[PDB]
Order: C-alpha cells, then structure tokens, then sequence
C-alpha cells in the first residue's frame, strides 16, 4: 500500500473504477507542462 | 536526394535568373557519406592488436 | 554516461517527536467533497484553496470573501459589435424578418 | 482496415459542397442577423416583453439560422484548413492536431470577421489559420515549453545559420550570426543551446534491441551508503565533544549553529534566552571555538571535514 | 442523414446518441442476470454454434457477474497520471535533457482533451467535435498500448514509442526482464586458476 | 503520489475492446468490427424506445 510490509499474502488484481481513480491522485494534472525553460523548475 | 531537392527548387524557381549554383543542395551527399562511414555496420574500428 | 535529475538529497533523521505542530483545515469543493489540508499554528489560513480533487475548494468554515469575478473572455459578439453598429444590424434583422414571416404568411 | 484517421476525416470532409463570394455574401449578412437576433433576444428577455408569437417564433429561427449558416461555411471551409496544414508536417506535432488547431483559428477568423469590405473569405482567413497552426506548433510542440518569442528568434537563428552555412559553405560562426541577426555572440549560443532537442532515454545503444540508455545513468544524487553512515557517526562525535563543553558553552554551541532544532539561532537571541548581552555571548562563542580548536577534541574530528 | 430527419420529425418517443457516453449508457442499461439467464438457456438447450457462441459469451458474462465489477470499467472517464519518478526527465550533463517518451504520449493526451474542452465551450459543428473526440480516443489508445489499432505512434527517427503496455509486455517488460535477474551490489569476478593445494 | 485527469468527456480502453477476443464485444453482444465504428464515432445508436 502506501505502507508495506512483507506480509503480502494475496495479490489481486481487477479492473478499476473512476470512482477509485479520483480518489487514488494526489492531485490533477491539466496543463501539458514539463519543466520551466528558464529556471528549470516544475 | 539532392535530385529531387534540385528539381523541387528548380519548378519553384524563376527562370532566367538561377544557376547550378543555387540549385545544387550539397548537404545530403555529406550527409550520406557521414551516416555511411560513422554510424555503420559496415564501417568497424580497424582492430589493430 | 552520468546524469541526475536536477534536484538535491538529504541525509537527517527524521525524528518523529519534534516537530512543528500542524493544523488540519477543512476545504469544501463545489461538489462539496472535504479534503484536508494540514497547516501550521502561526499560519494565515486562506479562505479558498486548490484541493486534492482539482478543483476551486472554500473553507468549511465561513468566510465566502468575494467571488473575485474576472471579466469575460471576449465573445463573437464582441469581435462583431466594434466593426458594426446596433442600429446598422437593425436593417439586416428586418430582412430577415420580413423574409422568413413571408415565408410564414405563405 | 481504414485505420487512417487522415482518411476517415479527409473522406468525411469531402462532402459538403464548396461555396462562392456571393453564397459566402448571403451567409455572413445570415450569420450576423442570428447573431443580432439573439443578441436582441437576451436583451427583452430580462425584464423585457411578453413577444408576439409570430415574431417571436420567427426570430427563434432566425436565431437558428445564423448557427446553421455559421457551420455551414465552417464546414465548406474545413477544405482550405487542410490546404493551408499540409505545409506545415514533417516536423514538430502531427498532422491530425495541426488540423484541428488550424480550424481553431478558422472559427477565430470566422467570429472576427468582416463582409462589407467586400473581400473572399480565404484572404482573411487564410492569415488567421496560418497564425493558430504556427502558435500550437510553438507552444505544444517541444516537450519542456519554450514560449513564442523564444521561438521566432530560435527559427530565425536557424534560418540564418543554415542560409549562411549554404551561403559560406563553411558553418558559420558565432560572432558571423551575432552580426548578421545584430544581437550577441552569447545570445547566439544560447539559443543554440535552446534549440537542443531532448533525447529519449528509450533508444537502443546497443545493435540488438536489449541496451537502453536509461540503464547506464548514474544517478548522481543516490545516498553514498557511507557518507550516511560517516554523517552519523559525525553527529555523535560531534555530541559527544561539545558534551565536553560546559553547560553555557554547549549551550551556546548548539543555539549558535542549530544542533537542537536545526532553527540556527543568532547572537541576540540566544543573549535574550540566557538573559545577557551579545558581547558577553560572542565572547563565550569564541572562547569555547578555540577550546574546541585544541588537538585534544579537534583531531577526532577533522576527517568528517 | 436518415438520423436527422427521424429525429427532427420524430424527436419524442426515444433517445439516441453516439460515442462513448452512449456506451456508457449501454453499459448502464445492461443487466448481466438477465443476459446471463438467457445464455444459460441457449447453452442448455441450443445446439451447434449457437450453443458455443453462448458458451464464450457466457464465459465473460459470468466472469463479470461473479467479480461483480460492473463492466464500467472499460468506458475510461478521469484517468491516472503515473508518477513522475517512473517517467524521469534525466539531464545528461552538458544540458541534454532526457525523456521517458511516456512524457511525449501523456503530453498528447493532455494537449487533445484541452482542445476538447476548448472546442466544446466554443460550440463547434458536430464534425470538429467529433474528430476531437476521436483524436482523445485514438491517444488514450496509444498511451494504454502503442502499435494496437493502427500504425504505431512514432517520433525521431521514426522509432515507435513506448507505451505502458511495452514496459509490462514481451521480453522487455518488467514481466520478462529485471524481474527475472538483478545486478547485486558486494559483487565481483575474476578469471580462474588451478589450485592444487586449497 | 499519483495524478488524474478529469475528462470532458468519457472515452474506453484499447485492452478490454481490441485485444482478442474483444471482451466488450462479447458483453454488449455485438462483434468487433462492427464496434471500431461505434466507439470511435463512424455510427450513431439508439439507447432506447417505447
């Protein structure tokens, strides 16, 4: 998870919903940026 | 290649005021003869032992 | 070849003790979703916020300190209304009245 | 297949007919009716008129006809967008975006437009499509985003460097381009230096697809291993030393250079907190660095520096 | 064509749509049970292909049915940004900056749906729109597996990309790569010699 | 830390549909090729009708 341990006892995977997805991020990425040209910030 | 660039720029071109000179593009023959002799299967590193 | 993302690294114990005491401040969204947002004692607290889910979230706590409206992107109706006058559009309108209420009497 | 989604919309634009100065006339008179109708519309609207119902119906379709009007020359005009994006591939963004971002500025020539001037709408238009496609191709082309004027005077450093380079036969040099654009040699090489393209850690260095660079990168910002564990230890000797100090001298240490909290704590502060004056602490402060510039507890901790 | 003039002249009596938030519908107006049952019925008593045919499709009906995962799964609204780290921009000493290329194929999907939003508040004919749409499909596509319906989305070079799927796929994914074998540190070799006295 | 990206509008995967055999085409009972039409905006659909 977000903490590990190495108790893992079942990996299982499934398709995902939206649902789960807005709420796994962080945040929101909207603008198609990479780094700044000049100072080389994010 | 540089036939067809010449060609392309020679129908582009206004007659009676051009030469070979301004048609001719020299950059792919040496481009074409880098890639060859750099970045070749063919063109190995004398192994000189 | 050597290269490293244009950044820094530490080395401190991250001593879980002693630490700057937070203060977790709630942020509503327009859907009305609650995101926490820790933030220190001696700190302003701002009334709205970019949140965890993307959008424009306000305090739960009441402020509502003024939209802040912007003014609006120019329209197509700006970009005709300067080359062309109201009452120069007028005359066109009647044409087209009379053209499609012709059609209609018909 | 017909996997080619430049045919399925070239094939799919081909079809509505294309149009004239007179039908182009009448469908701009069209669309700026409709646009004054709802205008109007909006206008007695608020607190404004119980309508006649012919008028009001009628106006309805007026309203509806300048949009048909609008997309009906969008469309016969989505044609000449692709003749003017043509030119612009090979390079930079793809076909199919440069496409939509040419329309984008067909619907800004469009909306900001004229008829009375009397002038085909290609004129007009063809300047506005040309300058939407050239303002995506600068702005969402290179990957770390370098903004428009950046971007003409990158373009014309390159025209001028490849003119002159056929021009000279030789490349040219960095004061000759500096000359020529009238700018400096160090702009020059900036620019140069802008124009570099980002290369893909996905390449295979190797002849058969198995090396790829991002597997010879030394990261250099990784934990040394033993300059943690040498840090630690220099804490603690460093602890240790300073716990040789006397109460006010530790003190004065630790506050001086933020040991306790990493907060580094200034000479009026810490008078402040020991209830003195500033002298008295810059005093303590040099005392207890020459006694710690003794061999005794000095030596154990020069290797750390 | 036809499509118009149904509506326009009978635009009660049903609902219809196009794309992806039809299917959306679709899928919202799908009952696995009742699906489910008549497959049942058609593998117990239909015969020939019919019966296989229900066979295959019962498979997968089912497989949604026990998981109870509601296919929604497959129609992808907001979709996940991976994080930055797994897709790093190295810089190669001398100022070379160094993509991922998952960089590239994230920046066009983000580039096309800012497009689409921008066309959609604009309100343009339903054939911009559409051709959006289908460009925002096509490159979710590409980012999720490059090379799979259609040509493969290329760059420099013309080397094609390297979607998700290419780094959890054939021989050098994760799955049939460094999860096979790893470097390991207190490490080292050495050409061998005869000891006749160890 | 992970991101997201709300859309504008919904769109499907390529695992689920293209792959064979197309699971979705199994789903909604309808094959693939005549789906490469209806998700990717080359065919309307009636959702329903009384």
């Amino acid at each position: 998870a977000m903490l590990d341990v190495n108790f893992f006892d079942e990996l299982r995977i499934g398709l995902a919903t939206a649902e789960d997805i807005r709420q796994w991020s962080y945040g929101e990425v909207k603008k198609p940026e990479t780094i700044n040209y000049r100072t080389l910030k994010p | 290649r540089m036939e067809r660039v010449v060609r392309e720029r020679m129908t582009t071109q206004d007659v009676e005021a051009i030469t070979p000179q301004t048609l001719i593009n020299i950059r792919p023959v040496v481009a074409a003869i880098k890639e060859f002799f750099g970045t070749s299967q063919l063109s190995q590193f004398m192994d000189q032992n | 070849l050597r290269g490293s993302r244009l950044g820094a690294v530490s080395y401190e114990t991250d001593r879980n003790h002693d630490l700057a005491p937070r203060q977790i401040a709630r942020y509503r969204t327009d859907n009305g979703e609650e995101f926490e947002v820790p933030f220190a004692d001696d700190a302003e607290i701002p009334g709205t916020w970019l949140c965890r889910n993307g959008m424009e979230g306000t305090l739960i706590e009441g402020d509502l300190p003024e939209p802040k409206k912007v003014k609006p992107p120019r329209t197509h109706w700006d970009m005709l209304l300067e080359r062309r006058s109201i009452e120069e559009l007028e005359e066109l309108l009647k044409e087209r009245l009379e053209l499609i209420r012709s059609r209609r009497r018909g | 297949a017909s996997a080619d989604s430049v045919r399925a919309y070239l094939k799919q634009i081909g079809k509505v007919a294309l149009l004239n100065a007179e039908e182009e006339v009448e469908l701009a008179k069209r669309i700026e009716a409709g646009l004054y109708a709802t205008q109007l519309m909006t206008e007695l609207s608020e607190r404004g008129e119980k309508l006649p119902a012919a008028q009001r119906r009628d106006m309805m379709w007026i309203c509806r006809d300048g949009d048909r009007a609008k997309n009906h020359l969008l469309e016969a005009n989505l044609r000449l967008v692709v003749s003017l994006a043509k030119r612009y591939t090979g390079r930079g963004m793809a076909f199919l975006d440069l496409i939509q971002e040419g329309n984008l500025g067909l619907i800004r020539a469009v909306e900001k437009f004229d008829y009375t001037k009397g002038y085909k709408f290609s004129t007009y238009a063809t300047w506005w499509i040309r300058q939407a496609i050239t303002r995506a191709m600068a702005d969402q082309a290179r990957t770390i985003r370098i903004p428009v004027h950046m971007v003409e005077v990158i373009n014309k450093l390159g025209r001028i460097q490849r003119e002159l380079l056929q021009d000279l036969g030789r490349e040219p040099t960095p004061e000759e381009l500096a000359k020529e654009m009238d700018i400096t040699p160090e702009k020059v090489l900036e620019i140069q230096q802008y124009a570099r393209e980002p290369i893909s850690l996905d390449q295979t260095i190797g002849d058969e697809g198995d090396s790829q660079l991002g597997d010879f990168i030394e990261d250099s910002e990784a934990v040394v291993a033993v300059d943690a564990v040498s840090f630690t230890l220099l804490q603690d000797q460093l602890q240790s030393v300073l716990d040789t100090l006397s109460e006010r001298e530790a003190g004065v240490v630790r506050l001086r250079f933020g040991l306790t909290d990493g907060q580094p704590r200034t000479l009026d502060e810490i008078g402040q907190v020991y209830g003195v004056t500033r002298e008295r602490i810059r005093q303590i402060e040099s005392k207890t660095m020459s006694k710690l510039r003794h061999p005794s507890r000095s030596q154990v901790l020069r290797d750390y520096l | 064509n036809l499509y118009r003039e149904l509506v326009d002249r009978y635009g009660e009596y049903f609902t219809g749509a196009m794309g992806a938030e039809s299917i959306q519908k679709l899928i919202e107006n799908f009952d696995i049970d009742a699906e489910a049952e008549s497959l049942r019925d058609v593998i117990r008593n239909g015969k020939g292909q019919k019966k296989l045919r229900a066979l295959k499709r019962l498979k997968v009906v089912a497989a949604f049915q026990q998981s109870g995962n509601s296919p929604m799964g497959m129609v992808l609204d907001a979709v996940p940004v991976i994080p930055p780290e797994l897709r790093p921009m190295v810089q190669l000493d001398g100022g070379r900056f160094a993509t991922s290329d998952l960089n590239d194929l994230y920046r066009r999907v983000i580039n096309r749906n800012n497009r689409l939003k921008r066309l959609i508040d604009l309100g343009a004919p339903e054939i911009i729109v559409n051709n959006e749409k289908r460009m925002l499909q096509e490159s979710v596509d590409a980012l999720f597996d490059n090379g799979r319906r259609g040509r493969p989305v290329t760059g420099p070079g013309n080397r094609p990309l390297k979607s998700l799927s290419d780094l959890l796929k054939g021989k050098q994914g994760r799955f049939r790569q460094n999860l096979l074998g790893k470097r390991v540190d207190y490490s080292g070799r050495s050409v061998i010699v005869v000891g006749p006295q160890l | 830390r992970m991101g997201h990206i709300e859309l504008a509008a919904p769109v499907t995967h390529i695992w689920y549909f293209k792959g064979v055999p197309s699971r979705l085409g199994y789903l909604l009972d309808l094959a693939p090729k005549d789906l490469e039409k209806i998700i990717y905006f080359a065919a309307y659909v009636i959702t329903s009708v009384d």
